[PDB]
């Protein structure tokens, strides 16, 4: 596991070198903007069972062959199995965000997640629908003018966006 | 590695769950204290190698069997002396990692972890080190907060060393 | 699954040996109240679908606010109410399944395995269900060990739903 | 694991449709040979110890090379180990004509035992053979006029020989 | 397989260290009765097969059934006869062995480990291959510590077949 | 895991006869110089420490690019993981040259070290040059005329020499 700044610490290590000025600039803006970055990370926390509930509603209405008599996400075992799992998916994203890092979600959450999927007979692409949809509300959730001091948290959706579509390119 | 970020991640996985109040607060209390270790990794970014041959010779001052004994793992011959300046810029290349993660995470897995089964196999000896780091702790002569973050970093390894 | 011939083999393959007198009793009188069970899901192939829209009106009649409120998991809307008619028909379809293994072997890993966990997670009630459920249990109207074997698993579906 | 009727109902989820009466006279029929079918799994419970004995002495009786200093089963630690062996087999086929299913025995017997006896160096061809010669005892024993009432448990004899020949293919 | 060299070996990994003054002396004491257990192996060479027809004989002056009776596992045709002298010359052979090894390791893996589980499964008995193995411990006619090094295996053997 | 002796009761069971007079002869010379083997098993023994240091001493020293900041061995818990190992590979060849057998170093060891090392990043062709360093010293302190009854303990030094050179080019 590695954050956003013992990341660059061990590219430092590796070379046997300190941490540049440049490099001491870089995790300097990271800390600049902690508050706008924790909001992110809070407001994902707080709206959580909102985003997959919506997420699975969406994507059954989007494939319901999937989750009928014959598609693979069929009897209460598994239907409740498939929320779960975009579920743990948004964990991660969320914990992704925190650190500034994708090695957690890479380590405990992506790491064969592909296979796993392919070995239980999952559609991936069906998840990876999933995770989309849980992606647009996050964003409109994360990043409202309401409730919060006004300004502007732009490289953090971003980089949100990047970890969501990190996640949904590891399954399809 | 260790740093309080990837720490209260660890013990919310365990759970299950997200970050709860009282760890959100542990997260957000890190980025209030994270200006002074940064800037405590600039200090020895620039007068670091510097601080490696005045504590080089330190240590030969405190220990004078250091550099005059024989040739096995002492630093007694010219080459054996580079190896020591060497070996002091490690631990203060990773002192300043510590100020950047805000954690003991470097030391641990960098220099504590291994520690002792390699230096009591090899002949060398820590009090040679710790003599050679507790000069560095007086002299480096950093500021307030930015001093306070040095020296938890760099007591800890004397604490590990002894 | 579950069921009586595929659970004596079970308890007998942990002994690491065949089956005991004890359970070859348990077998043989299995297939003595086969015929009823068989009976009794062949009820439910005919007019099945049929107690799916009767029971579906019942519900509404016990929870007006179920067809009349918000669209977000009610029946509401015309598109709703061809889901709990769906809804319905499947619970009675397992229970006819149940029938035929002689067991709660269907029930278990189709409808309560996950049943609580999904449900209060996409704002459904068990209320709504075992409301339709026990309208079946009674209109029905099968005859004598054809009708106990659907109500044994009928009211099943009901312990583990409240 | 499956039995006879769970198999049927299993098949008829997987279309979200109600057992068909044409099926519900399937199982109906298994039900009113199930006293036959009982006789047999019972007849073959009783005389296992011996069917499995001489099964191993006709085996080493055609293969003696097998059980010699040199063969693959030689030692007291091998020899033992290939009666229990056969035994399994008779007894997972037993398990199957109780349950009128195979998958007991496909699952918790035949699932990896190829790769076993190869990754052992176990002639195949030869454990093939005590199964077959396991069979023809068991058919004999198991359709005995004497000690029962008579009548036809023909298709009993039948779906025994598939499950003998099924485990003998299975690892050869 | 078991030996005091492949031993002492064994209980020296486990501690995950060399091996110990007191298990050097085990196995420095080994090489010490060597001589006598190869000598005793090199008896069984020679006149081992003869002792095979000779203890075939004892068994069945012992146990006349054993040549009489029906044709399952008996030695009553002359082709189960050849079984038994062949049986007989297993246990010589693998005793033989546990003398070039000093250990009852031969006698563990080959005759002892699976022994009950097949005899009194395939009808054989124990008290006829005891009764032939007693014959030989006497007969053999070895002399001091070479009589010593055989009959400690010997007796072995029929103390697992008890 | 097997010795000297019960390597060849092996080979004799496999055929199914007694141990020849011959091979009867040939494990009678292994008992003959068990004492200069147990002298060349004791030395290493006690000299175990001194020869894994000055192995890595010198590995260091001919590579020093492996141990510093940014090579595979670098960092303490790395450092010491090396010199651990190389102690491991020498365990290991005293306890051949006490069962005059290879076994034990070919399981316990060997096995799977060439792919452990590999899958770790470790040069393989550095492990190997630190057993052959490890191999003159074992040689020089194992036959050290002084404080030993003089002879000839030379197949001893063959088959020390083999074990060395065994293990060197099982990870190289
Ligand atoms: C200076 C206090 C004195 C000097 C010390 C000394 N050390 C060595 C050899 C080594 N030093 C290290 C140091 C590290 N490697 C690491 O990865 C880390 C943690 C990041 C540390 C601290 C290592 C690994 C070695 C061994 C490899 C090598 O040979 O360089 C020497 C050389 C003697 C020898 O080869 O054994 C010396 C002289 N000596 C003194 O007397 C000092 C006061
Ligand atoms: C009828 C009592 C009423 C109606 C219920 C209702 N349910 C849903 C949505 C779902 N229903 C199921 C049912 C099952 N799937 C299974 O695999 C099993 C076990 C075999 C069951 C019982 C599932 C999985 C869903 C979710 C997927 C889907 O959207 O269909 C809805 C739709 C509302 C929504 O999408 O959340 C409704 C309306 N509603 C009432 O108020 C009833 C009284
Ligand atoms: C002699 C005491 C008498 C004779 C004994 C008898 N044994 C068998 C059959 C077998 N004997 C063995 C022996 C071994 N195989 C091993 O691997 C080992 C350990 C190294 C031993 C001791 C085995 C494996 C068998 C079974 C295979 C075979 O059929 O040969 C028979 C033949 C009868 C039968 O087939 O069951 C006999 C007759 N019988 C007596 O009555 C004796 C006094
Ligand atoms: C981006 C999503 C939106 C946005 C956010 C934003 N946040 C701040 C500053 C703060 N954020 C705080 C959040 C926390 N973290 C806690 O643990 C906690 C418990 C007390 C709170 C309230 C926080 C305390 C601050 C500082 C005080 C404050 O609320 O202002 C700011 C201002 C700039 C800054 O970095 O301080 C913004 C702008 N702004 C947007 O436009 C997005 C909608
Ligand atoms: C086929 C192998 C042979 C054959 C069998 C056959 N079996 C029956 C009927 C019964 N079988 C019973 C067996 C059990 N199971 C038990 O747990 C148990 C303990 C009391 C018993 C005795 C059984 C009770 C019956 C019914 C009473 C009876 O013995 O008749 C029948 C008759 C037809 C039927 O299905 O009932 C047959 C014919 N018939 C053959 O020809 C084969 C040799
Ligand atoms: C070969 C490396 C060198 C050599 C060795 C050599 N060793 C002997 C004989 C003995 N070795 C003994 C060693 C042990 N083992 C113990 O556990 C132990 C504790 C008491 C000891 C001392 C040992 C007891 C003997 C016998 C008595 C003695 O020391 O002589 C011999 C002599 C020939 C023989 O096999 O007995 C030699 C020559 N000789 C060399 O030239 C190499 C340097
Ligand atoms: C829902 C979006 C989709 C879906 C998901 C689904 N998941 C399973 C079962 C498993 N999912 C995982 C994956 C994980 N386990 C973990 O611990 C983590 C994070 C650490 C992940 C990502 C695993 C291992 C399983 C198997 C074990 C288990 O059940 O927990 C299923 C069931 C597959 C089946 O056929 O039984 C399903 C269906 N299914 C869909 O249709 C959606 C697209
Ligand atoms: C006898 C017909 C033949 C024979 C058999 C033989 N088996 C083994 C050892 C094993 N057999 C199995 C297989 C199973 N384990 C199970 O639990 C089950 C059912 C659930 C099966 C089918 C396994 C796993 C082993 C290894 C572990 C063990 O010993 O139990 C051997 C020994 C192989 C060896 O070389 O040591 C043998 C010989 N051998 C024959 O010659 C007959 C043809
Ligand atoms: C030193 C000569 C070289 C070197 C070695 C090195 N080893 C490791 C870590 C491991 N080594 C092993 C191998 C074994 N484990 C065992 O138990 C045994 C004997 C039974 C052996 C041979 C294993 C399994 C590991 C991993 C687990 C562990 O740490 O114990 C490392 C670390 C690799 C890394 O990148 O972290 C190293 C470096 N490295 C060198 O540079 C020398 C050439």
């Amino acid at each position: 596991m590695l954050d956003a700044f013992s990341r660059v610490v061990e590219q430092a290590d590796k070379k046997g070198a300190y941490l540049s000025n440049d490099e001491i600039n870089a995790l300097q803006a990271i800390v600049a903007d902690s508050n706008k970055r924790l909001d992110v990370v809070n407001r994902l926390t707080s709206n959580a069972s909102s985003i997959v509930a919506n997420a699975y509603r969406a994507l059954v209405a989007e494939r319901p062959q999937v989750f009928n008599p014959g598609g693979p996400c069929f009897h209460h075992r598994n239907q409740a199995a498939c929320i779960r799992d975009l579920g743990f998916i948004l964990r991660y994203v969320t914990y992704s965000v925190l650190a500034g890092d994708t090695s957690v979600m890479d380590d405990r959450c992506l790491n064969g997640l592909r296979e796993t999927y392919q070995a239980l007979g999952t559609p991936g692409d069906a998840v990876a629908s999933g995770i989309k949809k849980m992606k647009e509300a996050a964003l409109k959730i994360a990043n409202d003018p309401n409730g919060i001091t006004k300004g502007d948290c732009s490289q953090l959706m971003s980089e949100l966006a990047s970890y969501f579509d990190r996640a949904a390119a590891a399954v399809a | 590695m260790k740093t309080p970020l990837t720490e209260a991640i660890a013990a919310a996985d365990l759970r299950g769950s997200y970050l709860s109040n009282t760890e959100l607060q542990a997260v957000f209390g890190r980025f209030n204290r994270a200006r002074a270790g940064l800037e405590a990794a600039r200090a020895f970014a620039n007068n670091g190698k510097k601080w490696a041959e005045a504590a080089a010779n330190h240590v030969y001052q405190k220990f004078p069997y250091t550099t005059q004994m024989q040739g096995p793992q002492y630093a007694s011959t010219p080459e054996g002396k580079a190896k020591c300046v060497r070996d002091i810029d490690h631990y203060l290349r990773t002192i300043s990692y510590c100020c950047v993660v805000g954690g003991t995470g470097p030391l641990d897995d960098y220099v504590v972890a291994g520690l002792k089964e390699f230096n009591s196999a090899l002949g060398l000896s820590p009090s040679w080190y710790i003599a050679a780091l507790e000069f560095v702790r007086d002299n480096h002569g950093l500021t307030g907060d930015v001093a306070g973050e040095a020296n938890t970093y760099i007591n800890y390894a004397i604490n590990a060393l002894s």
